[PDB]
C-alpha cells in the first residue's frame, strides 16, 4: 500500500456513501490514530492492509503495523499548529497557543478549536514540524465549543 | 471496512490563520478514557 511519511483520512462505506470518521499519521512505516476512530479494527491502503499493533482505550490511541513511534511533546510554553484534516475538505494548518487540562494525574496541553468529529487524529505539530499528539479527545464547553487534549502516546 | 487516503505533508506553515483561547480546565478521564469538566 501507500507508506510514505504524512496525514491520512481514515474512510468507511459502512453509513451512507464514504464517510470520513477521522485521521492519522503514518511515520517509520507505523499508522497512528485515536481510538475512538477505528474501535482497533484492521485497515486497507490501496491492495494492503494494516493490522493493529499497539492500542489503549484509556489513553485513546492506537498504531498499526509496529509500536507507537511519536515522542516530541509540547514545550509547555510555545505555539503550535493543528494540522486539521475536516471531512470533504483540504487540510489546513491552524496556529493556536494551548491552554492545559489539570488533572489528578498531571497537566497536558489543550487546543481550544472547533472542528468536526470526523478530523479527530489529526497532527498537533510543533516548530520543527515534530508531532506532539493527536487532536480529537476532549470536552464540549459551556456554548457548544470543543477544547481537545493534546494526546500523545510512548515510545518504548 | 475501513481505509486511508493520504491528505498532506506534516510541515509547519508560515502563512497559517491564528486563531483559539488557552483555556486551564480542571478536568477528570475516566476507564473509558473520556474526559470530563470538574469544577
Ligand atoms: C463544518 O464544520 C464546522 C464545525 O464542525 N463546527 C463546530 C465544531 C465544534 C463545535 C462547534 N460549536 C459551535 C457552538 O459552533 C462548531
Ligand atoms: C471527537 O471529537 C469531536 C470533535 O472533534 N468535535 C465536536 C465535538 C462536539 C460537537 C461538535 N459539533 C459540531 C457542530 O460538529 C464537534
Amino acid at each position: 500500500g501507500e507508506t510514505t511519511d504524512g496525514v491520512y483520512r481514515v474512510m468507511t462505506r459502512r453509513l451512507l456513501g464514504s464517510t470520513q470518521v477521522g485521521v492519522g499519521v503514518m511515520q517509520e512505516g507505523v499508522f497512528h490514530t485515536m481510538w475512538h476512530v477505528t474501535k482497533g479494527a484492521a485497515l486497507r491502503s490501496g491492495e494492503g492492509r494494516l493490522d493493529p499493533y499497539w492500542g489503549d482505550v484509556k489513553q485513546d490511541l492506537v498504531s498499526y503495523c509496529g509500536p507507537w513511534k511519536l515522542d516530541a511533546a509540547w514545550d509547555g510554553l510555545s505555539e503550535v499548529q493543528l494540522l486539521a484534516v475536516p471531512p470533504g475538505e483540504r487540510a489546513k494548518n491552524i496556529q493556536t497557543l494551548p491552554g492545559i487540562f489539570k488533572t489528578k494525574d498531571g497537566d497536558i496541553g489543550a487546543v481550544a478549536l472547533d472542528y468536526p468529529a470526523g478530523t479527530s487524529g489529526s497532527p498537533i505539530l510543533d516548530k520543527c514540524g515534530r508531532v506532539i499528539g493527536l487532536y480529537g479527545n476532549g470536552v464540549v464547553i459551556k456554548n457548544g465549543s470543543y477544547v481537545s487534549a493534546i494526546t500523545q502516546g510512548k515510545r518504548e | 471496512d475501513m481505509y486511508i487516503e493520504r491528505a498532506g505533508d506534516i510541515t509547519w506553515e508560515k502563512d497559517a490563520e491564528v486563531t483559539g483561547n488557552s483555556p486551564r480546565l480542571d478536568v477528570a478521564l475516566d476507564e473509558s478514557g473520556d474526559f470530563s469538566l470538574v469544577e
